């Protein structure tokens, strides 16, 4: 069938970026996995005369025993934004999140099939570390479209496009959405045959020559989840609340007014002066003090003006998607998702099982996912996180917990401030 | 030194051709040495000649160690050829070495020239011999193997001896051989006869390729000398480490002193550098002479202590566990020691926190964790067990309440002073029946000047004067005062989120002097609570 020339954008060169160090487990599983796949002619040795690098690590697929290899392509996607966006790009629909039900499927086993161009070839080139620098690595480069790349879905888009129509024909209530190795399918119908719905597409996929491994826990599951299943009615802006309170103290009020004027920045028509004046002498925090008729009218205002929508919040096609989590403790995690300052796309929270399961870096990714998945439903494309963690942690202990085929862009903040229950 | 080694071909940058250089000098004497050798490196098939038909040029001068040696300018092709895979950033660590029965070194002469080069590239690499005056023509030659100093001849050159040593780690896979440019490291725990003569047939193999190797034995004999370390065949050290003593300290003799210590501090425990590169923090000039402190005299005395007995480490052995211990030495300075048995270490290390005016023990032991981590992941592909000063009870209320999401493996405690404590702790709610400050600060940017005070719910109120300080050093020395004028139980009140959020971090050390005592305030107190409110919206603050 050959090739679709790959362009990188002119005046940009091939990715160059250093390989992390792994773990001597990861290390086996990066080699035969790359062995095999050496064997299948995806993949052939490389020479010294290929300067270019990208990262690669080693996840478990979902809850499987057998490992799986994640490339980061990130770096090769910034310089190949004109091939999978300009002129081959995949459209969004806007009408995902609107759906009850949106069951995603991993597409990414059908791109292994389709050569890649010969000229570029040499960019996708990759590097299987070794120990203590005994020697430097197994190097290997890419026959195939490669998964994680954007260019794949790009360019395997309409054979994708050919598949799925005899399925979006029977049912054309239905949306899928296609975002590189992950498709979203969208529905309205009632769960017990939505569920079927999609076991008709994926054998419907299977039977033309994708095989997903969506396979599940076959009859009985022991004790877990089935599907991966949202629900994006659900997602919307959260609401910020004002704790209640039978009495009010003065530093119950305190914090109140405090709160309320930091909500004065995402809502111009706040006033605390009733609320002001209240603790006007100088007296006991503990103190127990009643509210006034001023106050009550003060306080019952800005709690209806709180929970109206922020005027004005439009999204951004050619800004960045931006992500915020900050830690409340008790394996509870608070987010959001904004373009620019005090205007939140979206808002919300994250919580895990209670027991000895998870710590706080699993979490942390865990939330990360979720959150990354949320925005592909929505904008179609992935935030760039702002994480409190070090830095050179989350570079370890990250790939653990990662189950997803992608990698969001992300960066460290070691501040974070008062605003802990601000959020809450 | 001839090679039937296939060829990595290769390419100039895009849209560049070959150098073109004119090269005049210098000697009659320089001409007339360097025909001598360009004669025997054609006989040997090295180079040869031509006639343009353009060679292009390079540069080419003469120069002498009895016998001369060659040297081309080649920065004006390097500049020109393609960006090649880099070959290896760092070395191996003797750390983790595979500890092996015995252990061979085998160098290989005229590397280099030993491997062949790309024919549709040789071109670009010809040169000319001057001839003398006359306008005579020059003599023209060309390389047909990997040229010294070129971009490419280190990545070339171990990528073909990585394909030439391919079918023979297959026929013997019990022998194990570390690849280091020039240099092949073979060690096994064959029978010493045995060893021997695989070591033999190694050299035939290699011979057969045009590779040259040491006849007497195989060279070197233990203990190795080996970028700046000692191999011995049990135990490993550093060289030996000179440290100078002169009156006169400039910034180039304190980079070499912190450079030595820092590099003695992989086996040699408990060197500390912390003070001596204080010194070092004027970053400025490099000759300038920079008078010592009294710490880094007592700092240096203490690495020079250290530096009195040889110690020295042992090797890796993957059947055994891996354990790692932290210590702390009080200046924000840790050491740590990673072992298999509790007298014999694999290697030390030293963590000291640079960016930051405020930490706290707990966090830097966390800071120190990971990069034992990071390092132990790096040398031996696994990660240690932990040996740390601090109690479970200490660490989960740590990270707790902790705003960042941290994290440990797997440890068990050790009682080992100093431990790691929490001090103090602040009340999670105020506290009722206690005296309420109400603390403010202030300062005017320009004459430096401003003060710090409180007024308090039972009327008491102060004042303190401040000259050459910053409106956020007052807002930290009102939360001071409040904490001198008051009883064991206080709650106070700011509006500065500076000193609030330094506050909260719960600092056990911090480098000013104010902070310090803060501190010491906060030990001392039973209960302490500190609260928030907006500054300048005139609820129960200060105006001064
Ligand atoms: N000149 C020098 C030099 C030698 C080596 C080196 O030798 C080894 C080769 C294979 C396996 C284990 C080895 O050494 C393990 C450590 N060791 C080193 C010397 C010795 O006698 N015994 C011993 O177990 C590896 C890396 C750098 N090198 C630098």
């Amino acid at each position: 069938i050959e090739t679709v020339p790959v362009k990188l954008k002119p005046g940009m060169d091939g990715p160059k970026v250093k390989q992390w160090p792994l773990t001597e487990e990861k290390i086996k599983a990066l080699v035969e996995i790359c062995t095999e796949m050496e064997k299948e002619g995806k993949i052939s040795k490389i020479g010294p005369e290929n300067p270019y690098n990208t990262p690669v690590f080693a996840i478990k697929k979902k809850d499987s025993t057998k490992w799986r290899k994640l490339v980061d392509f990130r770096e090769l996607n910034k310089r190949t934004q004109d091939f999978w966006e300009v002129q081959l790009g995949i459209p969004h629909p806007a009408g995902l999140k609107k759906k009850k039900s949106v069951t995603v499927l991993d597409v990414g086993d059908a791109y292994f099939s389709v050569p890649l161009d010969e000229d570029f070839r040499k960019y996708t080139a990759f590097t299987i570390p070794s120990i203590n620098n005994e020697t430097p690595g197994i190097r290997y480069q890419y026959n195939v479209l490669p998964q994680g790349w954007k260019g794949s879905p790009a360019i395997f888009q309409s054979s994708m496009t050919k598949i799925l129509e005899p399925f979006k024909k029977q049912n054309p209530d239905i949306v899928i959405y296609q975002y590189m190795d992950d498709l979203y399918v969208g529905s309205d119908l009632e769960i017990g045959q939505h569920r079927t719905k999609i076991e008709e597409l994926r054998q419907h996929l299977l039977r033309w020559g994708l095989t997903t491994p969506d396979k599940k826990h076959q009859k009985e599951p022991p004790f877990l989840w089935m599907g991966y299943e949202l629900h994006p009615d659900k997602w919307t802006v959260q609401p910020i609340v004002l704790p209640e309170k039978d009495s009010w103290t003065v530093n119950d009020i305190q914090k109140l007014v405090g709160k309320l004027n930091w909500a004065s920045q995402i809502y111009p028509g706040i006033k605390v002066r009733q609320l002001s004046k209240l603790l006007r002498g100088t007296k006991a925090l503990t103190e127990v003090i009643p509210l006034t008729e001023e106050a009550e009218l003060e306080l019952a205002e800005n709690r209806e003006i709180l929970k109206e929508p922020v005027h004005g919040v439009y999204y951004d096609p050619s800004k960045d998607l931006i992500a915020e989590i900050q830690k409340q403790g008790q394996g509870q995690w608070t987010y959001q998702i904004y373009q620019e300052p005090f205007k939140n796309l979206k808002t919300g929270k994250y919580a895990r099982m209670r027991g000895a399961h998870t710590n706080d870096v699993k979490q942390l990714t865990e939330a990360v996912q979720k959150i990354t998945t949320e925005s592909i439903v929505i904008w179609g494309k992935t935030p760039k996180f702002k994480l409190p963690i070090q830095k050179e942690t989350w570079e370890t202990w990250w790939t653990e917990y990662w189950q997803a085929t992608w990698i969001p862009e992300w960066e460290f903040v070691n501040t974070p401030p008062l605003v802990k229950l601000w959020y809450q | 030194p001839i090679s039937p080694i296939e060829t990595v071909p290769v390419k100039l940058k895009p849209g560049m051709d070959g150098p073109k250089v004119k090269q005049w000098p210098l000697t009659e004497e320089k001409i007339k040495a360097l025909v001598e050798i360009c004669t025997e490196m054609e006989k040997e098939g090295k180079i040869s000649k031509i006639g343009p038909e353009n060679p292009y040029n390079t540069p080419v001068f003469a120069i002498k160690k009895t016998k001369w040696r060659k040297l081309v300018d080649f920065r004006e092709l390097n500049k020109r050829t393609q960006d090649f895979w880099e070959v290896q950033l760092g070395i191996p660590h003797p750390a983790g070495l595979p500890k092996k029965k015995s252990v061979t070194v085998l160098d290989v002469g005229d590397a280099y020239f030993s491997v062949p080069l790309d024919e549709d590239f040789r071109k670009y690499t010809a040169f000319t011999i001057p001839s003398i005056n006359n306008e005579t023509p020059g003599i023209r030659y060309q390389y047909n193997v990997l040229p010294q100093g070129w971009k490419g001849s280190p990545a070339i050159f171990q990528s073909s001896m990585t394909k030439i040593l391919e079918p023979f780690a297959a026929q013997n896979p019990d022998i194990v051989i570390y690849q280091y440019m020039d240099d092949l490291y073979v060690g096994s725990d064959l029978e010493i006869g045995q060893h021997r003569t695989k070591i033999e047939e190694l050299r035939q193999h290699l011979l057969r390729w045009g590779l040259t190797t040491p006849d007497k034995k195989h060279q070197k004999e233990p203990p190795f000398l080996w970028m700046g370390y000692e191999l011995h065949p049990d135990k490993w050290t550093v060289q030996p480490i000179v440290l100078p003593e002169k009156d006169s300290w400039t910034v180039n003799d304190i980079q070499k002193l912190v450079g030595k210590l820092n590099w003695a501090s992989q086996i040699y425990p408990g060197i500390k550098v912390r003070q001596l590169s204080k010194l070092l923090r004027g970053t400025k000039a490099l000759t300038e002479v920079i008078p010592l402190t009294e710490e880094a005299e007592l700092e240096l005395a203490e690495n020079r202590e250290i530096l009195k007995e040889p110690v020295h480490g042992v090797y890796y052995d993957p059947s055994k566990d891996l354990i790692a211990e932290i210590q702390k030495q009080g200046q924000g300075q840790w050491t740590y020691q990673i072992y298999q048995e509790p007298f014999k270490n694999l290697k030390t290390g030293k963590y000291a926190r640079m960016r930051g005016a405020h930490t706290n023990d707990v966090k830097q032991l966390t800071e120190a964790v990971q990069k034992i981590t990071t390092e132990s992941i790096v040398i031996w592909g696994k990660t240690p067990k932990f040996k740390l000063p601090i109690q479970k009870e200490t660490w989960e209320t740590w990270w707790t309440e902790y705003w960042q999401a941290t994290w440990i493996p797997e440890w068990e405690f050790v009682n080992t002073p100093p431990l790691v404590k929490l001090w103090y702790q602040l009340e999670k709610e105020p506290i009722v029946g206690a005296e309420t400050f109400y603390v403010d600060g202030a300062a005017n940017r320009e004459t430096k000047l401003g003060k710090a005070g409180y007024v308090t719910n039972k009327g008491r109120q102060k004042v303190v004067p401040l000259t050459n300080t910053t409106n956020q050093k007052t807002e930290l020395q009102a939360i001071y005062l409040a904490l001198q004028d008051s009883g064991l139980e206080v709650n106070i009140v700011t509006d500065s989120q500076y000193a609030l959020g330094i506050i909260q971090a719960q600092p056990d050390k911090s480098e000013s002097e104010l902070v310090n005592q803060i501190i010491e305030q906060l030990i001392k107190k039973e209960k302490v609570y500190l609260a928030w409110v907006p500054a300048h919206k005139g609820i129960g603050g200060n105006e001064q």
